[PDB]
């Protein structure tokens, strides 16, 4: 199974992108 | 050409019985089998029917739930097993052979009939007369009416005449209210509107003096009426 | 030829009588414009209800390669043809049962091509050994036997007055007969190759022989002359079935080019094209009134065109 | 699943030193604005100095950066420094995540933007060519031919595969390319919105690639019996195939859903932190290729048994017709070159970069081949359309 | 000569032309399919 | 709406269950034409089988039902009724190897192997048999075996110049018939030698036709 790994690493990544950008919202505001 | 029944006796109300209309003489598997019963003094009443190959299984609404019915096609019989017998079910049960295609004649050959002694929405049509006395050689016409226009849009009227010689099975006479069956002479004639119907019995003879009947065949269940007796 | 044209006639695939599982060799239209019988080749010719695509009767027949069928004018006798020569008449309106074979009319040495009922008792077969022979059904033997061609007869088309018919030989020749003296009346030539079907004029003065070189010819019965030729240089295949209209004005042929085409009684214009079949068409049918035309193509279907 | 952990860790941090506001003594010297500027909260007693307070513990990398101090200078008038717009200003650059972690993130974001345009051009090329090929399996009625009827129902197991992977792309663009300028917006974005669409499509996807991998098992088990290999049964007709093909993932996806919905409704049901709850749905697709590997190694033994009859033909076509079949067959035999052994337990490094490229590349385009091999490069639908073109040469 | 068979040719096809369900387009009620 | 022909469409679904049942049974059985010339020896193979126009011999062998529609002798042309046999699984031609010395007693001009080859190409080069795999039986093996010794066989073939050995000359005439197909890609012409002796040659036919339907299944899936 690949899209059950690729998307399960995409959203495992893309969650942690906004989690950094949540800190980038706490700074600079 | 031959139908035999069995399963009679004298049961108290609250008993059980397995009726058995055994079949022979024809290719039984490709026929429709009806189970018209007759009250011991009153008219006929449809009970149950199985299609060809155990297909569209029906029942009468008065026995809708109490009776079980099946057919053993390698044995060519009908299993009218009855449960919780009521005192209103005294009948000389008939077992009718029917067949449905274009230009067909259902209910053509009947069962011989065995009796059953128990101790102690609906489209309904009506008869015309309970008894008419005719001396033969008079060309009597009889009539019938209903409570629906039986002239469905494909162009044919679904009323089947009959005749019961007194004692034996109700032989069919005229199917689809305008077509002569096989075994009747070319002196009868049927006609009728959507609701009212008739039958012209011209030049009366011997032994065709029994009680007449009717049967609508537009929707199920099936009615018969009290039946016009013919007298002399 | 001062008669005005009739315009483009189109007819649509009004019905699809599927249910067959092999080719189809004959679809004779019944006596009352209502039921048709379709000659399969798997094992089973069946009779249809045309108005409501119902199959009233599955007849499993012995001679598994049928080549013609016929519905009697009394509506209760269907007779398969065959190539093993036993033109077995089947019974339909049977007391107490399904279906039965009545009389296996053996006695031909060729192969049955087009048997058509003269009435309920005289079946006029036409086989592939120069013998278009009358029969008697319950006797199970021939009554007369018509010779006078040279090759073999491939089709038969009965006259309306039940006095005569026309013989579809391989001889590029058509033969006039009688039914009450057994005599040659006339013999008409004009075609080049073998012919595959004839139909008859509804007034009984002509007959249209469908050849195999893409030409129909409307002959005569009283003037000793072919009248109108049918030709179009774009079309090249072989005719398989010819049928007139109720009036004899419209003409319905059926071709090997997977389609019909509709000519004229006089104008010979390719008016209609009843395409829509995969393999070639085999047989046609024009009713006793004219409300339907159905084809019998080898793709296991029948389509009724009105 | 780290930001919803952080968001409640933030509110747990939010009322942590908000409780420490209750234990504040009043000013005994120059007091500044004793506040909490949304990421750091101080006791606020400077002697015109900076802030020697710790960086907060609610970071996802908090133990990586723990023994460091965030600085915020208060002026001699009791006032902190500002920005150009007027924002509060601190020193969080020494407590940022280190630039190595941002650099390894920016390169793989190029990779995940490379793959997500790899299949999206592939599925859209397939789903455009399937619907043309699934049109001609209805429009010219060979529809009930059991070979065509099991190929027209494999064509409708790619459109349900391709569209349901494209939707879970587009429902990861709405859910992750929205600005977070409002603090109350992400208070409800974690649970409420157009979010149940990303729960129903995450099952619709994880159905539509188990309803496709078990559907190749049917096309395996149909060529198993049409060629007539061993233990051949009677009355194994395609109304059994519809139940073992379409419905067999419905014995797998709802056991996966209710073992997920009971346990974790994390952001779009797609993350797999515990593979044991994910081993349910990777079990039949590793099975329906293991069985379909057998029906490929059997069926290659059948054509090499046809080596003998080709003597009257040319001898340079025993290699051609053995490879013009063994490219024509892989509708089914295109997997199992990588993921038999590596199986997402330990496949990291450049291997997970490589495993999720090849299986992503073939499956994105194996719609397009099977739509054109088995529906345009056979001489029936050509010769039917070549007649229908000639039938349309007169209208 | 040649108009003897041409006479009864065009005599009959016009006399039954008014009752054709093939030449005359039948309306959608009297076409029972 | 379906007044009481609703039982009629119950029946017209019931025999449409049986037409699909017998139609799925009669497609599993293999239909195989056997066509022969006059006295070619087709009466021995039906005697080697198991079991007035055509005949039919529904024999069987090793879990497979066979049909065998012999032509017999229809006095009309083969240009007229041959359309019926399209879709036959594997036709069978039959010629006796011994049927080369005598001339045919119709005009006494063309030889029997010159007329049966003139009948072979009529059924290999015609429209309705472009993919029906012929399985021709070279018949009368042993009676030709004694025949070849006292015969130089120059009467039938003048162009052949070799020894009159059965393993050479009869193996030559096997390649003299099977090179008449202009499509050697779609018609896998098998051959065999059988006489009144050499029993159980339907073991070959059971393994020949089994190598036709797989070559007709693989050809229909595009594979071949």
């Amino acid at each position: 199974h690949s899209q059950g790994t690729f998307t399960s690493d995409y959203s495992k990544y893309l969650d942690s992108r906004r989690a950094q950008d949540f800190v980038q919202w706490l700074m600079n505001t | 050409v031959q139908l035999v029944e069995s399963g009679g006796g004298l049961v108290q109300p609250g008993g059980s019985r397995k009726l058995s209309c055994s079949a022979s003489g024809f290719a039984f598997s490709s026929f429709g089998m009806h189970w018209v019963r007759q009250a011991p003094e009153k008219g006929l009443e449809w009970v149950a029917y199985i299609s060809s190959g155990s297909g569209t299984i029906y029942y009468a609404d008065t026995v809708k739930g109490r009776f079980t019915i099946s057919r053993d096609d390698p044995k060519n019989t009908l299993f009218l097993q009855m449960t919780s017998l009521r005192s209103e079910d005294t009948a000389m049960y008939y077992c009718v052979r029917s067949i449905y295609y274009y230009g067909s004649s259902p209910f053509d050959f009947w069962g011989q009939g065995t009796t059953l002694t128990v101790s102690s929405s609906d489209i309904v049509m009506t008869q015309a007369t309970s008894s008419v006395p005719v001396t033969p050689g008079e060309s009597v016409s009889i009539s019938c009416r209903s409570s629906k226009s039986l002239l469905h849009s494909n162009g044919n009227t679904y009323l089947y005449w009959f005749l019961q010689r007194p004692g034996q099975s109700p032989q069919l006479l005229i199917y689809r209210m305008s077509n002569l069956a096989s075994g009747v002479p070319d002196r009868f004639s049927g006609s009728g509107s959507g609701t009212a119907f008739t039958l012209t019995i011209s030049r009366l003879e011997a032994e065709d003096v029994g009680v007449y009947y009717c049967m609508q065949h537009l929707e199920y269940p099936l009615t018969f009426g009290a039946g016009t007796k013919l007298e002399l | 030829n001062n008669i005005d044209p009739v315009g483009r006639i189109q007819m649509r695939t009004r019905r699809t009588l599927r249910g067959h599982l092999a080719k189809i060799y004959a679809m004779h239209w019944g006596t009352d414009s209502r039921l048709l019988v379709s000659a399969s080749q798997d094992g089973k010719l069946i009779i249809w209800d045309s108005y409501t695509t119902n199959k009233v009767h599955a007849i499993p027949l012995r001679s598994s390669w049928v080549m013609t069928c016929a519905y009697a004018p009394s509506g209760n006798y269907v007779a398969c043809g065959g190539l093993d020569n036993i033109c077995s008449i089947y019974n339909l309106k049977t007391r107490e049962g399904n279906v039965r074979v009545s009389r296996e009319l053996a006695g031909h040495t060729g192969y049955l091509s087009c048997c058509r009922f003269l009435d309920d008792n005289q079946i006029v077969t036409s086989s592939g050994d120069t013998t278009c022979a009358l029969w008697d059904i319950e006797t199970g033997q021939q009554t007369t036997t018509f010779t006078g061609h040279t090759g073999d007869v491939m089709s038969l088309s009965l006259a309306p007055d039940t006095r005569l018919f026309v013989s579809g030989a391989c001889d590029a020749s058509a033969k006039l007969w009688d039914v009450r003296e057994g005599m040659c009346r006339q013999t008409f030539t004009g075609h080049e190759s073998d012919i595959n079907a004839i139909c008859f004029f509804p007034n009984g003065n002509a007959f249209a022989t469908g050849s195999d070189d893409a030409t129909c010819r409307l002959f005569d019965l009283r003037a000793d002359q072919e009248l109108m030729t049918y030709s179009h240089d774009n079309i090249i295949c072989g005719i398989t079935s010819v049928s007139f209209s109720k009036s004899g004005r419209l003409l319905l042929a059926g071709y090997d080019d997977f389609n019909c085409n509709v000519w004229d009684a006089l104008k010979a214009d390719r008016a209609g094209v009843l395409a829509g079949h995969d393999n070639r068409v085999s047989c046609l049918g024009v009713t006793d009134d004219g409300m339907a035309v159905a084809t019998g193509s080898w793709d296991s279907f029948l389509k009724i065109w009105n | 699943q780290v930001m919803d952990f952080l968001f409640e860790k933030w509110k747990l941090y939010g009322d942590q030193c908000h409780h420490n506001l209750s234990l504040l003594p009043p000013p005994t010297e120059l007091v500044c604005n004793r506040t909490f500027d949304k990421y750091s909260c101080w006791p606020d007693t400077p002697a015109n100095t900076t802030a020697n307070i710790s960086c907060p513990w609610y970071l996802p990398w908090h133990h990586k950066v723990q023994h460091r101090f965030v600085f915020k200078r208060c002026g001699p008038d009791g006032q902190w420094v500002r920005g150009p717009r007027g924002q509060p200003w601190r020193d969080a650059s020494q407590c940022q995540m280190d630039g190595r972690e941002i650099e390894v993130q920016k390169e793989v974001a190029k990779m995940y933007s490379s793959f997500q345009v790899m299949y999206t051009v592939g599925y859209s090329l397939s789903l455009g060519a399937l619907l043309l090929a699934l049109a001609i399996l209805g429009g010219l009625s060979k529809l009930h031919c059991t070979r065509n009827a099991i190929h027209a129902n494999l064509f409708a197991s790619f459109v349900l595969k391709a569209s349901s992977v494209l939707v879970i792309d587009g429902l990861l663009r709405w859910r992750y390319s929205q600005k977070i300028g409002d603090d109350l917006s992400v208070s409800t974005w974690l649970s409420d919105g157009a979010v149940a669409g990303c729960r129903v499509a995450a099952v619709f996807m994880q159905y539509g690639i188990v309803a496709n991998y078990c559907w190749l098992l049917v096309e395996g088990l149909y060529l198993h019996n049409l060629l007539g290999l061993a233990t051949l049964p009677e009355r194994s007709f395609f109304s059994l195939y519809l139940g073992i093909g379409w419905g067999a993932p419905m014995l797998f996806v709802v056991p996966w859903a209710v073992v997920k919905c009971l346990f974790e409704n994390v952001q779009c049901w797609t993350s797999n932190d515990n593979m044991g709850f994910w081993w349910i749905l990777r079990f039949p697709v590793f099975l329906a290729i293991l069985i379909n590997f057998f029906i490929f190694v059997r069926i290659v033994q059948l054509l090499v048994a046809k080596l003998r009859a080709r003597q009257m033909h040319h001898t340079d076509y025993k290699f051609r017709l053995a490879k013009s079949t063994l490219t024509l067959i892989p509708l089914l035999g295109v997997h199992e070159v990588v993921f038999m052994f590596v199986t997402d337990e330990h496949a990291q490094g450049t291997l997970r970069s490589a495993k999720l490229f090849f299986d992503l590349f073939l499956s994105s385009f194996q719609g397009l081949l099977v739509a054109v091999l088995y529906c345009f490069l056979n001489k029936e639908v050509q010769s039917e359309l070549r007649r229908r073109w000639h039938r349309w040469r007169l209208g | 000569k040649v108009s003897k068979a041409a006479a009864d040719l065009m005599a009959y096809c016009e006399a039954h032309a008014k009752e054709d369900p093939l030449l005359t387009p039948v309306p959608a009620s009297e076409n029972p399919f | 709406l379906s007044a009481e022909d609703k039982a009629a469409v119950e029946r017209s679904k019931m025999i449409d269950r049986n037409l699909r049942e017998d139609g799925e049974k009669a497609a599993r059985e293999v239909k195989l034409l056997l066509l022969g010339a006059g006295e070619s020896g087709k009466n021995t193979i039906v005697k080697q089988m198991k079991i007035t126009g055509i005949v039919e011999t529904h024999f069987t062998f090793k879990d497979l039902h066979f049909k065998m529609f012999d032509v017999g002798a229809q006095r009309s042309e083969r240009k007229k009724w041959i359309h019926c046999f399209e879709g036959v699984t594997a036709i069978i031609f039959c010629v006796a190897l011994s049927d080369y010395d005598l001339v045919l007693a119709e005009d006494e001009e063309m030889n029997r192997m010159h007329a049966s080859m003139k009948l072979f190409d009529s059924i290999c080069n015609n429209k309705w048999f472009t993919d029906t795999s012929i399985i021709l039986f070279l018949n009368k093996k042993d009676l030709f075996e004694e025949k070849i010794k006292k015969s130089p066989l120059t009467i039938c073939y003048p162009e052949y110049a070799g020894s009159n050995t059965y393993e050479e000359a009869a193996a030559y005439i096997q390649c003299q018939f099977e090179d008449l197909n202009k499509r050697k890609d779609t018609k896998e012409i098998y051959t065999h030698f059988t006489c009144s002796t050499d029993t159980k040659n339907v073991q070959f036919v059971f393994d020949a036709v089994t190598d036709v339907i797989i070559k007709n299944n693989l050809k229909d899936c595009g594979l071949f």
